[PDB]
């Protein structure tokens, strides 16, 4: 109740806390990650004999990236709505060109996912932050005046202190986040004076999201502080925190979650200490009468990637009747596709984010989605709904499993029953459409190259109503 | 020739695991339960003729 | 009789003493668990030397989670309800689309399911909560008033108090679910005090679910009670317990069961011990031994293999249908069965919770149309027949098998005899059908319907006949 | 069949090993046995 | 004979049995009105018979 100072204290002892706290943990499990990752040595490595250190983790990475690749960086059909029938030709597929169509293809592709990946998998944290800025320069026609725009970063994640007693997204009750935010941008501020910190003093800054009650009341909602320096700042009421913190294996109720080092860590010693030992025991029979020994370690050796292969990658060879229908059942049932699941459902949280982000103010502008057209999307409904489902463990059937299927069985299907039965009884080319469509973006050439509509339209009535009739 | 066949199907679908004893004590339930491995105590000889 | 007071001391006695009891041990034992999964040595390591630890229980969940994943979140016939043949389909699918489209993909899709999993796994009771909150936000069109929605969420099992003596859902006479529920939901409630616990003040809360006669009677039906701090609470008649309790294994009578930790313990510790002997060996070396160790270290994984994880294999005539006989006999379909029945009646307490008032929404069950959701019978009744030891005849197998035989005899009946005299459009719009949940394209991608409708009489009927 | 069955995945799950032990499968941890 | 302390789950076989004899019936059966014939003496059968 009426705090003004307090608050600065307060939060000052909450991030020291958390810099404790979450530097001096993670800081080291993610240092003993970047170690086994980079192939350093574990220290064991006794000196005057060679320590070699084998990678593990970074092949892991090397198959398991390029999936993540297909599964999300493929067209925009990877999220949907499947809102109410009657109203989503309207809205749904044209929101989620727009949010898509944004995010990829217009926030840096997919450059901001992929280090999201990287870093929920490397260093055990995966999150970005959503924010605003505004467009300028116009022709002073071209006149891009108070235009504002919406872009996501990574919050460079070995700067984004949090009470450790969250164990998700929306349950911290303080969100710190540090950049560095220099003296070019403390002029902007309007700050005159500076802090313990030439023109650019390489001066440090920090903004806050935290719970609080400024106004002598019950708990009010998030406030958002730029706390800097203990200095000036911008306190508001915030509505929603722009952030996702993935884990990538959705750990026990905790904030983050463990790595792939985390788990292949001994996976990795029990590899590098036996080829040390290997090394050593040529070594010794080079010099030499001490016994040989027996190649069956090597066999042994070949488990190891059965370990990567049992763990993460059961595709020890290239792919793990109709030839191996479902992809030879997702390649035995690929680990991967979960993984997918859940990455998938923290995007849709984002996907949520920028919505409202958003929904509250953007501009005018319009879709090139497939056609000219498209209303402002300043004040949409958010629909309070998102859908994952069509790349993983739901219907997820990836592209030329059920490509050939539907293809194969519907054309055979389709030559069968006009030869015998016709076109009338069965799908006609009201629905032969949607037929052709779906190799359409099987493809990916929706409309452009083949529009193949004739639903009912101005070449339907003199074709398939007045010639067609009349042949 | 009915009864043949069930009793095939028997002897192919159940292997007849030729087990010391001392290992496996209890009859094996004439190998009619589910485990998963075979095991004996301390050898690893193991005979499951096919 | 007439009780308003010693209910508070004898709630505050069962709180305690299942503090007591449940803290200890299943605190202590789930420490263990978590430590075993972790890998951190389990203290016996004498110091200077190496005390790693291998972990044999992460993947033993790691390869547990895609099977649970694919049988339970794949299409939403995972419950049905199969009532009376002549009047079934006026809500049976109806309201099991309703609540695999509610708790599903309006639930935080699975989160709350793979918490639950997690929850009986590793923290060794898989049981959540389930209740009310009211929607807002109308427009002074879009009036969206007096609008609730009931939803679930874990309840934090380490703060699950409940008496030992249950061995059921259906059986404990006292249920104590523990929370924070901070001082802003005290300004809500009304209190003007405090207890003894800046506005956050990380206050503690408790709520009580015991069956108790305080109305000078017979015993009652339960009383939900807002046990916070001994303090104003919310003492209401309470119907039917909204948890689940799970113990995953379908252990003997008793309210918990055991965990993956409790059955490749074990396993665990002989890994563990002879990996630290293995590398002693060799940390000396630099008489010498054998690699014959490695070689039953072959057989600890099929001791993972030995519980759960029985395909050492990445996958251990009619080119072995079944999925190769569900996956080489593996047992997770046994466990998904009990799993199955929990969530039933899972499904059947949510299922009141939106049988008694949840809304006038409408399904969109691949087509528009559905009654208010606030009046359908329970039926009394659930099934888990599709998924497990029941019919549980997966996907592809069903697709094989089926598809291939049914489609052989139809075409051979087509070219022979024709259609109509046997299975026909009709009744090949299910043959279709089936193969279209096959693939998951049922309604908007193929109508293939013409069981009798204005275009089958033109096209079938009329230009069919006299063609 | 099934009855023995499920028996036999329970008795694997436990396997024979003051308080009985709790049936090698409880809220014991450590014990403090043939195969 | 279920000892107590352990589960008495139980296997149902019969019932896939009526679910496979009743649909066979149905079409043999409920299909037209051809269910009985009677052919009596060739005198009238269209007139009384059928």
């Amino acid at each position: 109740p009426m705090d003004d100072e307090q608050v600065l204290r307060h939060l000052d002892q909450l991030v020291n806390d958390a810099l404790d706290f979450n530097s001096s943990e993670l800081s080291k499990q993610r240092s003993e990650a970047l170690k086994y990752y980079f192939g350093e040595p574990f220290g064991n490595e006794r000196p005057g004999k060679s320590g070699i250190v084998s990678r593990d983790v970074q092949e892991t990475v090397d198959w398991i990236m390029p999936s993540l690749m297909k599964v999300f960086t493929s067209g925009g059909q990877v999220v949907k709505y499947e809102p109410d029938t009657a109203e989503d030709v309207e809205q749904a597929e044209q929101e989620t060109e727009y949010v898509n169509y944004l995010f990829m293809r217009k926030n840096e592709g997919f450059k901001v996912m992929f280090d999201w990946f990287q870093d929920t998998l490397m260093m055990k944290t995966g999150v970005v932050k959503v924010y605003v800025e505004e467009v300028l320069k116009p022709t002073f026609i071209r006149k891009d005046k108070k235009k504002r725009e919406i872009k996501v970063l990574c919050v460079k994640p070995e700067n984004f202190l949090v009470d450790r007693l969250a164990t998700c997204i929306d349950d911290a009750r303080f969100l710190c986040h540090r950049e560095k935010y220099t003296v070019s941008d403390l002029r902007l501020l309007g700050v005159p004076e500076d802090v313990i910190e030439e023109a650019n003093r390489e001066v440090w800054a920090s903004e806050c999201y935290t719970l609080l009650d400024v106004d002598g009341d019950g708990i009010s909602e998030l406030r958002r502080i730029l706390y800097v320096g203990d200095y000036i700042i911008s306190n508001e009421p915030w509505d929603c925190r722009p952030f996702a913190d993935l884990n990538a294996y959705r750990i026990a109720h905790k904030f983050h979650g463990m790595s792939v080092y985390d788990k292949i860590r001994d996976i990795q010693e029990i590899r590098s200490v036996l080829m040390r030992n290997i090394m050593d025991n040529i070594y010794r029979t080079n010099q030499g009468e001490t016994p040989q020994l027996s190649g069956e370690v090597y066999g042994m050796l070949d488990r190891l990637e059965a370990d990567r292969g049992k763990r993460t990658g059961i595709t020890d060879r290239t792919r793990g009747a109709a030839m191996s229908v479902n992809q030879l059942m997702t390649a035995a049932e690929q680990q991967i596709d979960l993984i997918a699941r859940m990455f998938a459902e923290t995007g849709v949280k984002r996907l949520f984010q920028l919505l409202h982000d958003h929904a509250i103010k953007y501009q005018n502008q319009e879709e090139v989605f497939q056609l000219r057209g498209k209303w402002v999307a300043v004040n949409p409904a958010n629909w309070r709904e998102r859908s994952d489902l069509t790349v993983t463990v739901g219907i997820g059937n990836m592209n030329k499993d059920q490509q050939m299927l539907h293809l194969m069985r519907i054309w055979e299907m389709a030559q069968a029953v006009v030869g015998g039965g016709g076109l009338g009884v069965l799908v006609s080319e009201q629905n032969l459409y949607n037929i052709l469509k779906e190799v359409t973006e099987n493809a990916g050439y929706k409309d452009p190259d083949r529009f193949w509509t004739n639903p009912n339209s101005p070449e339907a009535l003199q074709a398939k109503a007045i010639r067609e009739q009349k042949e | 020739l009915m009864r043949n066949i069930m009793d095939n199907i028997y002897r192919t679908n159940q292997g007849r695991s030729v087990v010391l004893d001392g290992q496996v004590n209890l009859e094996d339930l004439l190998t009619n339960e589910a485990a998963g491995i075979v095991r004996v105590k301390s050898m690893n000889s193991i005979t499951p003729l096919e």
